[PDB]
Parts: structure tokens; C-alpha cells; sequence
């Protein structure tokens, strides 16, 4: 699976290097 | 006597003397101390929907 | 290799259902965030209106 | 009778006292207002 392409390696959140996206949460401080 | 306490209410009756501004800053403070727990519980809330 | 007429029709499906997936999720996301604002807007305009009755 | 309980409590006064004196708060209970100090509002609280 190694020579075949497959990742056999347990692939975990840090290995996906998905692109990071923004929607409009996690507001400011105390911005009332 | 009725000139100054006619004069005290009729001053007052807009907002100006000085009972009525001692209890004007003792619940202004309430109502922020509401709004920030309001403002803090939706700033928890929505980074708990984003993770 | 991977260009199996049977193995390359099945990935497919199985592409077609992660994909759905994302679409649930995301709509799903919206509509948790709609709900919070209406909670958030409700519970100022009930702080500030009765504060002023007060 | 007395003695023997007051000998067990000062035995564990050590452990209970840098215990009650290391406690920490949850921030977000805090920010929320969900705890409560009626016991603090009485002194009843076994601070430091």
C-alpha cells in the first residue's frame, strides 16, 4: 500500500493540509 | 418652601436634580452588566460551532 | 493503477457521497449561526426594554 | 469521642487547606454568572 499510492500512515487533522477558510464567527472582546 | 421644592420638581421632572441622577448611575450599570453577559454568551457559543 | 472499469466507478460513488456530506454540513452550520443570532437579539431587546420600564 | 474527631479533622487539614486554596474558577462559568457565593456572601467560604 506504500507502493501503491495509499497512505497506510494514520492520517490525522495536521496531514490533511485542507485550506483553512473564514467565516464571520469567533467575534471580538467586549465589542457589545 | 412650595418655591423651592415646585422649582426642585419641575427642574427634575426632566432628569437634572440629584435623586433622580443617583439612581440614573446605579442601573445604568445593570443593564451594560446584562448586555455583556449577553455579548459573551454569543461569542462562546458561536467559536463553539466553528471547532 | 487505478483505471479498473470497476474500481473507477465505485471511488466515484464514493466521491458523490462525501460531498453531500459537506453540503449537510454546511447549510447545517448555517443554520446553527441563524439560530444563535435570533437567541442574541431577542435576549438585548428584553434587557433593554425592561430595564427602561424599570 | 470529641478528641478522636477533632484528631481525624486536623489531620486532614493540610491537604484540605492547600486544596480549598488552589481553586480555580471555569471562565466561562464565570463570564455566564452560573456559579453561585451564597456561601461567600456569608463568609462561609474557607478562604486562605
Amino acid at each position: 500500500e506504500v507502493f501503491l499510492g495509499d497512505h497506510p500512515e494514520p492520517i490525522y487533522e495536521s496531514n490533511l493540509n485542507l485550506p483553512s477558510y473564514n467565516h464571520n464567527l469567533t467575534l471580538p472582546e467586549d465589542r457589545g | 418652601q412650595l418655591v423651592r421644592l415646585q422649582t426642585e420638581l419641575q427642574m427634575c421632572l426632566e432628569g437634572s436634580h440629584p435623586e433622580l441622577q443617583v439612581y440614573y448611575s446605579k442601573i445604568a450599570a445593570i443593564r451594560d452588566y446584562k448586555l455583556h453577559r449577553a455579548y459573551q454568551r454569543q461569542k462562546y457559543e458561536l467559536s463553539c460551532i466553528n471547532t | 493503477q487505478g483505471d479498473n472499469g470497476q474500481y473507477a466507478r465505485q471511488v466515484r460513488d464514493l466521491e458523490e457521497e462525501r460531498d453531500l456530506e459537506l453540503v449537510r454540513l454546511r447549510l447545517f452550520e448555517e443554520y446553527r449561526v441563524s439560530r444563535s443570532g435570533i437567541e442574541f437579539q431577542e435576549d438585548i431587546e428584553k434587557a433593554k426594554a425592561e430595564h427602561e420600564k424599570l | 469521642t470529641i478528641y478522636e474527631r477533632l484528631l481525624e479533622i486536623k489531620q486532614m487539614n493540610e491537604r484540605v487547606t492547600k486544596e480549598i486554596n488552589t481553586r480555580s474558577t471555569v471562565t466561562f462559568a464565570k463570564d455566564l454568572d452560573l456559579l453561585s457565593s451564597q456561601l461567600s456572601e456569608m463568609g462561609l467560604d474557607f478562604v486562605g
